[PDB]
């Protein structure tokens, strides 16, 4: 069916690179194609560049 | 450059399109008198080599040492002159 | 009236009013109880 | 001090001759194209 | 008994030899 | 001559290419992002190091990185 | 006497200092009338100076060789020699008021953090809520201890962002 | 089907009174750049070296020092007059090398047929540790 | 042509609606104070009328009123 968490699900970032490491965000959409980072996650905490959305892989996010 | 109009670029004359001009240079071999020119080129005969011209500069270095060991004393420099009395200091020192 | 009270609730207005109130209270404490070097109870 | 003439020769040598020689040599060496 | 002129000359010569050893070490370090 | 690198985190927004003042980056076909394009630095010899490309990258962390290295007459922006 | 200090009551330097200050004030007062404004102001200053010196000597403060009061900042040493009001009691008073303000701010921040638009609540403070939380902050020691023993006063280290080492 | 367009030396230059911010002695011993564009009308534009010039109606050629100056002028032409230009690099010996529109297509547009030079297939934090490449004239980004 | 007194009637309404909305003059200060930089930007561009609007008439009117306010402060 669909890979990754469903849209609107709280997830925790596992990428130490990310400004939101260990922080929770909302899954906006998940691409259903052979994409390296298909999980789109929106945050309420803007980063140093003023961005509040990012792309992560299926193994870089944890539900709840 | 072929600047006959508004063209300031020319691959066949790239030398003129980069501003490579003498501006003030002028070739002319008729000026210095032959008798005076010979005297100077003769005086500076072998002094045209790096080692030989540096030797002339080495003479200046010897003059510097000569001044310290003789020239400074002949001009009555204060450092090479004598000293008069002295002081004691703040407390009972010297 | 609501907008005026909202403006009075802004960070700069509230900061200046709070600092003024604290400074006034301290000034009056020192005016009535001056030279309080130690806590003599 | 013994040999009062020594400072009058060593001071200019270390402050005038040696620095000029060292600077000239360093300048000629740091721009050699092939050392 | 202040040091004589010959002592200063000997010290300067020994310093010259030491400087030669130092320049040799510097050349070896450059290589 | 600086070192410019592009990572798979790129989303092919082409902002870094438009922000380059010396034409060092370009977009080439790819298949790792929805845009189906990746950034590349074929002319790193003309890179000056302004890091304008990094200021335009929206990915976190940056998908394009510039490492300043040996300075040349072009990387130093010298006109004389 | 604690560390070679003499009580200000029996300190000769303390009395000399008071005498000199009053003398300077009277010297300045001599150049005015008896009921003029500057004369009244100088007399008030003289009275305040005398009251201050008398209070310092009566409060039991310790004076050094220079004749100025010295404070004892050490529990036990200040408690057994009657100097707890120098640093001990002021320490308790500060800690209490500082914790009150800090707890009120913490509660306000946590309460507005749950709102849909917290940044606006931070730049545009909610006066009624801030007033209520400021009043509630007076019981900050009890609340803080309860939250600590409850485990809700801390955030899990695994939930706080950290640098990539 | 694209080939680098040759540089025509018969292209007139824009009307300019001259300035002190032009080419220096570097262009005579190192290199310089040339930007050629086509304008539909004679209009005033700002030069990267200071001042204002007037581009003629037709082909225009301008020689500058650095490539950044040519690219800045091209950006001004594209965002102000909607004019496309070509940049070339000229050496003192007489060699002309095409530049910016390398494959006729602007770099911001994918052309499918370019070189994917300098494109790592890892993340920024997946590079080798600096201690693992010690005593090697390379940075962790080149592995 | 012909120097005369040309004026526009009631261009701006007098109320406190914008007083409760800091950063209303700037378009870039509309996303709210996400970071503390917004607070500094609010004061660094308060009098930069050239950025708040692209119309020279509004800028001139703002300058005139600011001059009147400055005169009142000096008084
Ligand atoms: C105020 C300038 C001045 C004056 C008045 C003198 C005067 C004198 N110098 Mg002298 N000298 C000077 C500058 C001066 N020098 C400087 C600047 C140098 C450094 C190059 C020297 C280096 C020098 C040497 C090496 C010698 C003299 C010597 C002498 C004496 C012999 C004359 C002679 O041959 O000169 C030259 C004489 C009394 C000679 C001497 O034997 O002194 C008694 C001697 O050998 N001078
Ligand atoms: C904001 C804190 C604050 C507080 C708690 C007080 C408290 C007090 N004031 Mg006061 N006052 C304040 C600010 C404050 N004032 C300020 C900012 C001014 C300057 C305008 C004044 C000017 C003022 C005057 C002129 C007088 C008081 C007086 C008094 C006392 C009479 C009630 C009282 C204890 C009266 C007093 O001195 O009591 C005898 C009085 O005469 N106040
Ligand atoms: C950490 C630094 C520090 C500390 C510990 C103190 C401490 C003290 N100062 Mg001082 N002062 C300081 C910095 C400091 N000051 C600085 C930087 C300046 C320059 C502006 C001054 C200038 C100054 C003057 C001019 C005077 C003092 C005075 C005093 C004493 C009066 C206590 C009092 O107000 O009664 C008791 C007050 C209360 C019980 C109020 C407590 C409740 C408040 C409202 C809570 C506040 C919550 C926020 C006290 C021991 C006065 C004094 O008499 O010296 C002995 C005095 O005249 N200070
Ligand atoms: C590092 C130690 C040291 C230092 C800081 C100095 C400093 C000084 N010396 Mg001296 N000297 C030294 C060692 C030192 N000396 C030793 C070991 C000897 C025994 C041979 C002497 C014998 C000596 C004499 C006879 C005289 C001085 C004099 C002087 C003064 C003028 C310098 C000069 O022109 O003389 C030249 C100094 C020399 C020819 C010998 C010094 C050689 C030293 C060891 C070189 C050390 C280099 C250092 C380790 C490397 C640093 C790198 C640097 C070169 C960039 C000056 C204050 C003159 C003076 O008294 O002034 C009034 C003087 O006439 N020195
Ligand atoms: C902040 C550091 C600090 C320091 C340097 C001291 C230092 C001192 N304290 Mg003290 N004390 C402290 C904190 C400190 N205290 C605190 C936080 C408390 C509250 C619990 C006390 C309560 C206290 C009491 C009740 C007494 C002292 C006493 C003393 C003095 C002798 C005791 C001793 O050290 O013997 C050795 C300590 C060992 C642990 C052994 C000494 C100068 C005694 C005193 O007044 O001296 C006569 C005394 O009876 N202190
Ligand atoms: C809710 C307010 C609040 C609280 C609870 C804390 C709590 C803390 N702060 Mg912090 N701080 C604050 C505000 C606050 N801060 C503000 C506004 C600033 C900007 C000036 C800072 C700047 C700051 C720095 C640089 C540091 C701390 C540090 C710390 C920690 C050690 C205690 C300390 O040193 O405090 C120090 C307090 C200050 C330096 C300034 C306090 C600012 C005011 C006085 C308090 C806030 C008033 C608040 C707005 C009242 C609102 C009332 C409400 C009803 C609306 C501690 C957990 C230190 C730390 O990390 O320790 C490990 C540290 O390095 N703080
Ligand atoms: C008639 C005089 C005048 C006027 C009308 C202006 C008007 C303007 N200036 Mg300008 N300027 C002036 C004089 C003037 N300036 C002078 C004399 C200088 C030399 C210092 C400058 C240097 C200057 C610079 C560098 C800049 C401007 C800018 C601007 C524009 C935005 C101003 C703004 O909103 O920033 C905000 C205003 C403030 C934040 C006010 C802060 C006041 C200062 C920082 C505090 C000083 C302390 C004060 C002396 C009291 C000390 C006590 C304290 C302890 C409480 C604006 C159109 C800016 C611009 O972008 O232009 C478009 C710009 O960057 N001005
Ligand atoms: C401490 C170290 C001191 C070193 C001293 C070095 C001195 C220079 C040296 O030896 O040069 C060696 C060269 C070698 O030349 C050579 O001269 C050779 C001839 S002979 O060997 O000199 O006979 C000749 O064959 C050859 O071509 C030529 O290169 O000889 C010269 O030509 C020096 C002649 C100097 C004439 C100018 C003197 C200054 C004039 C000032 C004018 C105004 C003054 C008032
Ligand atoms: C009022 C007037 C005052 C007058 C003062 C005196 C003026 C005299 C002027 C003379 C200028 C100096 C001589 C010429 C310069 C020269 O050849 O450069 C020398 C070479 C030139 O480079 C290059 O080095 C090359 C070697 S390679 O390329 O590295 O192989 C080689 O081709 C050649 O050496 C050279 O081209 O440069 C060097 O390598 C020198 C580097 C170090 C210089 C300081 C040495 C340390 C102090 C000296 C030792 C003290 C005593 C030790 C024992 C106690
Ligand atoms: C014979 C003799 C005479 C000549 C005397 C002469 C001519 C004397 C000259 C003495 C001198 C000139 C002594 C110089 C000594 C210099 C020394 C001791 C320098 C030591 C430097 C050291 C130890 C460190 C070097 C360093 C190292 C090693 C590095 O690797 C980096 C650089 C640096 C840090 C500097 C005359 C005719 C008068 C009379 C007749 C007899
Ligand atoms: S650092 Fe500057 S010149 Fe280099 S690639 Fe990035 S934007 Fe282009
Ligand atoms: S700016 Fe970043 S995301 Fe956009 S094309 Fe360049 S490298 Fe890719």
């Amino acid at each position: 069916p669909d890979v990754g968490p469903k849209r609107g699900t709280q997830v925790r970032i596992l990428r130490p690179e990310s400004y939101w490491f260990r922080e929770t965000g909302k899954v906006v959409s998940v691409d259903q194609s052979g994409i390296r980072y298909p999980v789109v996650v929106r945050f309420e905490k803007v980063n140093y560049a003023g961005v509040s959305t990012n792309n992560y892989a299926l193994d870089e996010v944890v539900a709840a | 450059k072929y600047g006959e109009e508004s063209r300031y670029f020319d691959l066949k004359d790239l030398e003129n399109t980069v501003g490579s001009w003498d501006m003030y240079g002028q070739e002319d071999k008729s000026r210095y008198n032959g008798l005076q020119s010979e005297f100077f080129e003769r005086a500076a005969n072998g002094l045209s080599r790096r080692e030989y011209i540096l030797g002339l500069v080495a003479i200046g270095g010897a003059g510097i040492l000569a001044w310290g060991g003789k020239g400074a004393a002949d001009v009555r420099l204060p450092t090479v002159g004598p000293q008069q009395p002295a002081q004691v200091g703040p407390r009972g020192r010297l | 009236m609501k907008d005026f009270t909202t403006y009075l609730s802004t960070a700069p207005v509230l900061t200046l009013l709070s600092v003024t109130v604290v400074a006034g209270l301290l000034i009056e404490i020192n005016r009535f109880f001056p030279d309080a070097l130690i806590a003599a109870f | 001090m013994s040999a009062q003439f020594l400072p009058s020769i060593l001071v200019p040598l270390v402050g005038l001759v040696f620095p000029a020689v060292a600077m000239a040599s360093m300048f000629l060496y740091i721009e050699k194209e092939e050392i | 008994m202040p040091i004589a002129d010959y002592q200063v000359f000997t010290a300067l010569f020994l310093a010259l030899a030491t400087g030669i050893f130092a320049v040799r070490l510097g050349v070896a370090l450059y290589k | 001559s600086h070192t410019v690198k592009i990572y798979d985190t790129c989303i092919g927004c082409t902002q870094c290419v438009r922000a380059c003042p010396t034409d060092v980056l370009e977009m080439v076909p790819w298949d790792g992002c929805k845009a189906n394009q990746i950034a590349s630095a074929p002319r790193t010899e003309d890179c000056v190091g302004c890091k304008r490309c990094e200021s335009a990258c929206p990915t976190d962390f940056l998908s394009v990185r510039v490492y300043l290295g040996s300075e040349t007459t072009r990387s130093m922006g010298l006109a004389y | 006497d604690v560390a070679g200090l003499t009580p200000c009551s029996e300190s000769k330097a303390f009395a000399k200092r008071k005498k000199n200050e009053v003398k300077a004030l009277n010297k300045r007062l001599k150049n005015y009338e008896a009921d003029s404004a500057p004369a009244l102001a100088l007399k008030a200053t003289i009275a305040r100076t005398e009251a201050r010196f008398d209070k310092y000597a009566k409060q039991g403060l310790l004076c050094g060789t220079d004749g100025l009061p010295h404070l004892i900042a050490d529990p036990g040493l200040a408690l057994r020699y009657g100097h707890a009001g120098d640093v001990f009691i002021p320490t308790i008073g500060f800690i209490y008021f500082a914790g009150w303000l800090g707890y009120a701010g913490s509660k306000y921040l946590q309460a507005v953090a749950a709102t849909a638009k917290p940044i606006e609540k931070e730049i545009i403070i909610d006066v009624p809520l801030a007033w209520k939380l400021l009043w509630e902050g007076f019981g900050w020691p009890l609340r803080a201890f309860a939250e600590y023993k409850n485990g809700s006063l801390m955030e899990d280290d695994a939930k706080i962002t950290v640098s990539p080492r | 089907a694209f080939t680098p367009p040759t540089l025509q030396s018969d292209t007139p230059s824009p009307i300019f009174g001259g300035s002190t911010g032009g080419l220096l002695s570097q262009a005579q011993v190192e290199e310089f750049h040339v930007i050629t564009w086509e304008s539909k009308k004679e209009q005033i534009f700002e030069m990267p070296t200071g001042g204002a010039a007037i581009m003629r109606q037709g082909p225009n050629l301008l020689k500058l020092a650095r490539k950044e100056q040519c690219l800045a002028l091209l950006t001004q032409l594209r965002t102000k007059f909607k004019i496309d230009g070509y940049i070339y690099r000229v050496f003192p010996n007489g060699e002309v090398q095409y530049l910016h529109p390398k494959d006729g297509v602007y770099p911001e547009k994918v052309n499918a047929g370019r070189s994917g030079d300098n494109t790592n297939m890892r993340r920024i934090g997946q590079n080798k540790e600096p201690v693992q490449i010690k005593f090697s004239g390379k940075i962790p980004a080149e592995f | 042509k012909k120097v005369k007194i040309v004026v526009d009637r009631n261009p701006v309404a007098t109320n406190f609606e914008k007083w409760a909305k800091p950063g209303h003059f700037s378009r870039t200060l509309s996303k709210g104070p996400t970071t503390t930089t917004w607070i500094w930007n609010l004061h660094a561009d308060a009098h930069d009328f050239d950025t708040q609007t692209s119309d020279l008439e509004e800028i001139s009117r703002k300058v005139f009123s600011a001059h009147f306010g400055q005169l009142g402060i000096i008084f």
